[PDB]
């Protein structure tokens, strides 16, 4: 599916930029660092909202199952 | 660009909630203090109450007057009125394993009541005010309420939780001082206001030295430390482009009374200027 | 009472890793170097080496020499050694010679701290064996910023989850020396005010749940400007005052600490010879009264 | 006997979180982090009894 497919997109950008911030000097960088890190709590917010539509892209499927058998 | 004053603020007639928040020891009080009394001058016609928590009680001290749990009018002045309160006592008085674990809840608690205090203040009176400005304790959360008696609260708080999102109703002010370990404070408190969807859009920058328009050019070492405060302006200037940041000078030593605070709280309107405003600074300082 | 200096620690011979931390502009770097300086000199029989993480690569300034990834001794030193390197290039280049490894690492916190660590020490290694000769005591000039040793937590939470290796099993032989207060302790840097202090006492909290010695405070930037000849500043009397204020507070709040008060050179310090002028009173705490002109000549060079 | 001490932490933690938040904490930094490391104690010993207690559910269950 194409949700997986971009969750592991978001997770790994988020990662890269990381590990790209840890190698700035954030007192004397304070204004790109910054940017950086309010980028970061965006892919966070991105990143945790593709795993709640996943986790509930679980349960609709699975409502499509349970209707199924004993629905009967 | 963006003015680099408050001058909009302090005009603007359709705010009723001003915030001033600041960690740190960076002039959050005569802040409060310096906008309050702008806005009185400015307006007349209205208002004012500046109403304070911090634990420190020090509205009483900027003005050297004597505030306390009654509304009550700032000497010299006739449209700003002062009131210094504990939230923890008035919610204390009023009363753990649903509430006290739940965030907001105390805080939300505390502040209806503060809310009720000070209606009760304009009934009593017959007078009421156009506009408070809220001194906020240096620590803690005072607003991350913002995410049959339990209706009650939650019905009270999306009351408050409209005009308080209404951009034209109610704003926050930071204050800061141009050195890292507040900055960061700074950005943290900003990104938390907008996750409230509250209003920010001014950063007050306190202490600020300008060594180089200085006549003493005396201390090398204040000197070496505008040079810090400096490199910091510059990066705060590219990070907050859209936002009234004002650069506010260093009195050196302490700003009471009426009289100074008025003197000084005028370059939140028209922003300091190193070179015409010296003086104005030299003298509040050499008089203490 | 507990000495107001970092003699004990500069004499101490049970040490073989020795923290300094910093958030904020506070002087950590001339702070670890000052330590590391101090050591070396009081210990001429040892080998030490100070590295650093600090992405401003600023031992380089300090010493106004240049160090890198290659360990190098202190020009006009005999057992003091530095290295600047940035972990993240390390670790990046393993994870490259060797997605998928993210939705699992990315997330876990103390994983990419311990690999960055253990690549770290495995490079320290590569090092000694080359040279042939080995350092009998690191001093590590920790990144402002961050949380570099949050992985000291890992062995709980991955046994935890195991009854639910190689990595585990390194950080447990880590933690076990980390945790030995005659091997190892943590020196925090800060500068008397409000906003440091508070995140002094943050850091200080977080090592001791990590079960890491910390026992010294290093308070940079003092003015005593009553004790100052000069009494020019209005200003720098005021802030004095603040200072002041705070110390007392710093005082009845770390009792059983080693609280150095150290004097604010005004500028910069910078090279051997000054930096070790000034490393002194961390050993023997400084005195505005006697040690007045020591600082007042360090500046007018400046 | 659980329930009776864990109510009780709770609630002197409680009352000692709202005393705190009536110290100025720039004006008292001592006293105030002081009050502050108690908070962080009580919340341990009160998430320790609270587990202990759902841990005394798990053994009386057992049985
Ligand atoms: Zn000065």
């Amino acid at each position: 599916n194409e949700l997986s497919k971009k969750y592991l997109a978001k997770v790994k950008e988020r990662h890269e930029l990381k590990e790209f911030n840890n190698s700035i000097s954030a007192q004397d960088n304070y204004a790109k660092w910054t940017k950086n890190n309010r980028k970061l709590d965006s892919l966070d917010k991105e990143i945790n909202n593709l795993k709640d539509e996943i986790q509930s892209e679980n349960k609709a499927f699975q409502a499509h199952l349970h209707k199924l058998e004993h629905h009967h | 660009t963006v003015e680099p004053n408050l001058h909009s603020l302090i005009t603007s007639t359709t705010h009723k909630w001003i915030f001033v928040g600041g960690k740190g020891g960076v002039g959050k009080t005569t802040s409060s203090c310096s906008i309050a009394i702008q806005m009185a001058l400015s307006q007349p016609n209205k208002q004012f109450l500046l109403i304070s928590t911090d634990p420190a009680h020090n509205l009483s001290d900027a003005f050297g007057e004597k505030f306390g749990k009654d509304a009550r009018k700032v000497t010299g002045m006739n449209n700003l009125s002062c009131m210094e309160i504990d939230p923890s006592a008035a919610l204390k008085d009023m009363n753990a394993d649903l509430t006290g674990s739940i965030p907001g809840i105390d805080e939300a608690l505390s502040f209806m009541e503060v809310m009720k205090h000070i209606k009760r203040q304009e009934q009593g009176e017959g007078e009421t005010f156009d506009t408070v400005i809220f001194d906020t304790a240096p620590t803690g959360h005072t607003l991350r309420f913002l995410q049959g008696k339990l209706n009650e609260l939650k019905a009270n708080v999306e009351t408050i939780r409209q005009q308080f999102t209404d951009p034209d109703l109610t704003t926050f002010v930071c204050v800061c001082i141009s050195e890292f370990l507040s900055l960061y404070e700074t950005e943290r408190l900003i990104q938390e206001l907008i996750s409230y969807d509250m209003d920010v859009n001014s950063i007050i920058v306190n202490q600020l030295l300008f060594a180089e328009n200085d006549q003493e050019h005396n201390c090398k070492r204040c000197q070496a430390r505008w040079k810090m405060q400096k490199k910091y302006l510059d990066q705060i200037d590219e990070l907050y482009e859209d936002f009234h940041v004002v650069k506010m000078p260093l009195c050196a030593g302490e700003i009471r009374g009426l009289n100074n605070l008025t003197k000084f709280s005028q370059f939140l309107n028209k922003e300091y200027n190193p070179i015409t405003d010296g003086k104005v600074i030299y003298e509040l300082e050499d008089k203490e």
